[PDB]
This record gives structure tokens, sequence and C-alpha cells, in this order.
């Protein structure tokens, strides 16, 4: 209702209630063309003032001031409504997620060097949400909330189990959260994934980032760790989905090391926009490699969403996470983080 | 010329099953029900096999918040006291909280569903809350609840129900009127419905899970359901399962006396010791090694709803 009504006050119509279709996401979407013939993209972030739309605009009014020669991009913000949480965007033609790039071997390295430049170029402020990011949850790994837990899953409540009763694992999430008050904080996304991508032109023209509603002065390992455990997610799970447990650990192993050029590229993209981050931060690549650990918990919990059960490739992909996230001076190494 | 004649040891309707069942010498083909198979081992094609069996024999062949409405709409109760060895307590200003360790996660709940002791205990003392009964996304496509009364102590054995349903509307009916009747009969059960519209119809499209003494809530459910079965249900049933009605089935959780080999869902689990006896025949008849496979399983071949 105040969609049309935000639409109308800005020369653009009213959007066709048929060829509007409605993307993914928690949030509610619309895309298609207006009645002035012109594409929009528009989400709703529906308050009680919600911090996730100030941190959305904060992005889009740092992104409007963005020179051409920039490796990060942004759509286009065509106007907003902040009181009614309605925001409208160019939308991006023929887009593709990442996601769907990914899985169709189309997430290559140039594009993952693309994408470290872009990540690379945001990480180089007041405007900025200055408060720590609830991720990883670090009081859910004491206890979740009696509220959460009737919104998942049997195998998600399984899988927090395993993380709660595993001291070695949320003491490290503990430490690392720690070091967040004490490192070089940056412009960082803080919810990244392929499915936070998108490419125009059905994958041949620029690369866009979206979704900023957890946009962040923050560590910016979040965002490198993130990308990283986006590729060894998809490398020990999602490319597998009665074998053995050995037999499934060598299987995701060998998949992980031919996954581990895409992880190389996009730190070499990320150094190229930013030559100086490991200046001051020595700990930028073990912080990044525990993160990708973490990444991986949360990407399996989230899958498990759909399931009762934890099946044995999800036991084995989370079996890695602990690894990296317990070991992150050596994953940094065999993850390409170390190249100077 | 006779199934049973040809296939001894077997529940008639399993025997009528296996002959539209072919496995070749080999173990690398498969017919089922006309419908071919084809795996590059034997060990692949055992997986093949019990899913090709679990289609047409077990099963044949979103959550929609009206649905869950009028689903969660249709419950007798609202609570079920749960245990657990308390961790913590939190003093708030909004509103006080206990850390309690349940059996599935340590979960942080208002301390007005404490319920005994009154007075929260000591750390590590059992405490016994009021928590929900419905659970809608605890069970992926499936609006899910718990009976009122405490399951017994080990839970031990279960038996299933599987009420037919050919849509929303037949659902809803058979889910009120089989919580209505558990409820009276007070049957110490765990149930589920579909909740997805655009799923029915389905053999399981309701399930509920009974222990301790089953005949009670049985009877009761069985009595409330009669009068729809046939036009609310479908007529047909999983072959391994026991038929007490047009679309209403029965049998018991999977008793298995194999290590690793074991802990799988009714279906599965038949479907695979099946497969299995199948597989071992075409490695050289054929009836005495599905019927052994079954026992090895803890399945009686004569009546593979039970177990040994
Ligand atoms: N301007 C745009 N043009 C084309 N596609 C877009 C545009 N903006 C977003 N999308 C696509 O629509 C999807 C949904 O948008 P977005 O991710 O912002 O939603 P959301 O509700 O915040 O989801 P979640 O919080 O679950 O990530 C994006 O992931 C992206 O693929
Ligand atoms: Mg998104």
């Amino acid at each position: 209702p105040a969609v049309n009504a935000l639409l109308l006050r800005l020369g653009l119509g009213r959007l066709d209630a048929a060829a509007t279709t409605a993307f993914g996401g928690r949030n509610d979407n619309w895309a298609g063309p207006t009645t002035t013939g012109e594409q929009v993209f528009v989400k709703t972030v529906t308050p009680l003032g919600c911090p996730e739309l100030d941190r959305s605009l904060s992005f889009e009014d740092l992104a409007a001031r963005l020179t051409p020669a920039s490796p990060l991009r942004s759509p286009g913000l065509l106007g907003a409504d902040p009181a009614a949480g309605v925001m409208v965007h160019r939308l991006v033609p023929g887009a593709r997620s990442g996601a769907e790039l990914a899985l169709d071997g189309d997430f290559d390295d140039d594009l993952c060097r693309s994408a470290g430049r872009a990540v690379g170029t945001l990480h180089g402020v007041d405007g900025l949400d200055t408060g720590e990011a609830p991720l990883p949850p670090l009081s859910w790994l004491k206890a979740l909330p009696w509220s959460a837990v009737q919104e998942r899953s049997m195998a998600q409540i399984a899988a927090w189990q395993l993380v709660q009763d595993d001291t070695e694992v949320v003491d490290a999430l503990h430490r690392l959260r720690d070091l967040e008050r004490t490192v070089p904080l940056a412009p960082a996304h803080c919810d990244l994934r392929f499915d936070q991508f998108i490419r125009a032109d059905e994958g041949a023209g620029e690369l866009y980032l979206v979704d900023w509603e957890e946009f962040r002065l923050a560590d910016p390992a979040r965002d490198v760790g993130a990308f990283a455990g986006e590729w060894l997610f998809h490398a020990t799970y999602s490319v597998f989905a009665g074998l053995t447990h050995e037999e499934i650990v060598a299987r995701g192993s060998a998949s992980l090391r031919r996954h581990l050029p895409r992880i190389a590229a996009f730190w070499q993209g990320y150094l190229e926009c930013r030559p100086q981050a490991l200046a001051l931060d020595a700990g930028l690549p073990e912080r990044a490699a525990a993160y990708a650990g973490w990444h991986m918990y949360d990407r399996l919990i989230a899958t498990a969403e759909s399931h009762a059960t934890l099946n044995p490739v999800a036991r084995a992909a989370a079996g890695i996470g602990r690894t990296v996230l317990l070991g992150p001076s050596a994953a940094a190494r065999t993850l390409g983080l170390s190249a100077e | 010329a006779s199934p049973v004649a040809r296939h001894r040891g077997l529940a008639p309707r399993l025997a009528e099953a296996l002959d539209a069942v072919s496995v070749a010498p080999g173990a690398r083909r498969a017919s089922v029900a006309g419908r071919t198979v084809t795996a590059d081992s034997p060990r692949d094609l055992r997986g093949r096999l019990t899913n090709a069996l679990y289609e047409e024999l077990h099963a044949g062949r979103l959550r929609d918040p009206a649905l869950e409405a009028r689903l969660a709409a249709a419950v007798p109760h609202r609570t079920t006291p749960t245990r657990g060895r308390l961790v913590e307590v939190l003093r708030r200003p909004d509103g006080d909280q206990l850390v309690v360790r349940l059996p599935e996660v340590t979960a942080r709940v208002p301390a007005d569903r404490l319920l005994s002791p009154s007075v929260p205990p000591a750390p590590g003392e059992t405490v016994e809350l009021a928590l929900e009964a419905a659970r809608p996304a605890l069970s992926p496509g499936f609006f899910y609840v718990m009976g009122s009364r405490p399951l017994p102590r080990p839970a031990g054995a279960v038996r299933r129900i599987f009420l037919h349903a050919r849509d929303a509307d037949a659902a809803v009916v058979l889910w009120g009127a089989a919580l209505g009747a558990l409820e009276e009969a007070a049957a110490l059960y765990h149930a589920k419905v579909l909740s997805d519209p655009q799923d029915f119809p389905r053999r399981d499209a309701v399930v509920l899970y009974l222990h301790g003494d089953h005949r009670p809530g049985e009877r009761a459910v069985t009595e409330a359901v009669s009068r729809y079965a046939g036009t609310l249900t479908g007529p047909d049933t999983s072959v391994f399962t026991e038929e007490l009605a047009p679309g209403v089935a029965a049998a018991w959780d999977p008793q298995d006396p194999r290590p690793g080999q074991s802990g799988m869902s009714f279906g599965q689990h038949r479907a695979f010791a099946l497969a299995s006896g199948l597989i071992d025949c075409a490695l050289a008849g054929r009836a005495e090694h599905v019927v052994r496979a079954l026992r090895e399983a803890g399945i009686d071949p004569l009546h593979p709803q039970n177990n040994l």
C-alpha cells in the first residue's frame, strides 16, 4: 500500500500487479516494471524504527557518492519511506544470483577476484552503526531463547546442541568476538554469502553486492571469512547434496582442495584494492579463517531448517568447520590467505 | 501359480508385491512395478532399490498460515510437562528466566513456566516446565504436537498410525477428530500433520506415535475416524503396515538387533531389509533370503508391521 504511495510521489507510477514477480528473502520484495515502464526493485522492512533500514540507508548514502572507477557498486536507490520501511532501487536487468552461479559452475576465479576488489574497496566512517553484530550469537551458545526453539526444525535444534556442548568451539567464538574490540575495524557487510551477490545480464554483466541490513563498522575478517566459508561449505556439502564417515571426509577433502583457487582469487582481488590491510593487522588472515570456520556452522544450521535429521554429510562438514575454527593459523595458509 | 505358494514364511500382502519385483543375477539391474533401475555395483543398487521399493510399496505416488491456524485451533491442550536439569537463574527487571538443559537443547525459559518445584531450585536440580504442545516448525513439512501427558521414562516401543488424507480439508477434520479422541483416552502420544496444502495426498499425511499401552488410544482413534474412511481418507495403505480401515494403517517403530545398521524410519527400514534380501539372492530360493533378511532386522516376516 505505501509502496505505490511512495512510487507515485517519486514519478514512477504504480507497479503492474502482474509482471511484478517476487524474489526470495524474509522481507517482502517486489520486482518488475511500473506503469511508466521503469524497472524497480522494492524491499519492505516493517517497523514496530528498524536498525536494519537505517544500516541499509547508511550504505546507499555512501554508495551514491562513488566514482565509476569503483569495483564496489550498488544498483541505485530511487527513494525510500523510512517511516513505513519501504526502499526503492533500480532493478538490475536479468540478474542471476551468485548462489545459482556457484552451483552452475559460473562463479569462477575471475568473478571471485571481482568480489575481492569490491570487498577490499568497501573496507577502505561516521554515519555507521558501531554496535557489535550478533553473529555468532554468543548467548545462544549458553542457551537458546525458548521463543527461538519454536521456530527451529529438529535438525537445527540438534546442531545448536552440538555447538552448545562443545566447550572448545564456544570458547574459540568468545575469543574471536573479543578481538573485535582491539583491532582495526572497517565498514563491513557482516552478512556475506553467494546469495547476497547478483550479476547483471544473466551472469554476463557487472557484479553487485546487496542486502546491507547488517552494514556496520566491524572486523573486516567477517567479510573475508564469510566468502572463504561460502566455498568451504559449497565444496564439502552443497556439491554432495549410505557411504562411510571416512569415505565422506575423503570425498569432501578432495572437493575442498579443488575449490581453494576460488579463495586465493578472492584474496588477490582484495589485496589489489587494499594492499596495506595487514599493515597494522597481522592477525587478519587468522581471524578470517576462524570466521570461515564459524560460517560453516552458520550455513549448516540454516540448511538444516528443512530437515528432521542431521545427515552424515552435514556432520562431516561440521567436523571441517571445527578444524578451521580451532586451527585458524593453519587454515589461513591452506586457504591461501597467508599469501603476501 | 499362487504367490504364497512360491513365497512362504512371508505375509501374503508382501509375497504378492514381490511378484512386481525382479533383481537380475549380478545385482546391477532390477525391476519394480515395470520401472527399471540401474546401477554400477551391487552396493549402489542396494540404495536405488530401497528407494524404488519405498516409493512403490510404502508410499506410492511452504507452511500455509491459514491451514496452520485451522490446524493449530484444532488442539485440545496447550501445554506439556517437560523435565530437565536447571543450570542457572537469570534475574531481569523485564522478567526472570531459567536456563534449563532440556534433553534436545539448553534453553532460556521464562521462570513462570515452572511447575515442580514451584520455587526455582539449585543448579543441576531437576525442574518441570510447562511448554507449548504445538511445535509448527520442528518437523519440516508438518505441524506437530505433543501429548498433554508426559511420555514414559524410556519411551520404549512406539505405535505409529498412518492416516491417508486427500487434502487440507480432509486433514483438518481428521486432525481435530484424532486429537480429540486421543486426549479423551488419555494417550501417551506425539502426533503431526502435513501443513503444506499442495503436498496432499499422502498415506502418512497424519502420523500418531503412541507409547506404553496403545490399545485405548488406538481403539479410540479408530472409532473417531471410521465415519470418514474412503472419502476423506484414501483407500490404499503401505504393504508393511496393518490396515485398520480405508486410509488408516499402523505399525511399530523399528527395533533392530544389528549395530550401525539401525535407527531408520519405518518405511526406509523395511524397504532396506527387503532390498537387502533381494540383492543377497541375486549374488547366488528368493523368498528364503528375503525372509532371512527381515529376521536379521528384527522384522516378523509374517507380520512385517511388528518386530521380534
Ligand atoms: N536491485 C536489485 N535488482 C535485482 N535483484 C535484486 C535487487 N536487490 C535485490 N535483488 C535480489 O533479490 C534478493 C532479495 O533481496 P534481499 O537479499 O535484499 O532480501 P532480504 O529479505 O533482506 O533477504 P535475507 O535477509 O533473507 O538475505 C537478493 O538476494 C537479490 O538476489
Ligand atoms: Mg538476501
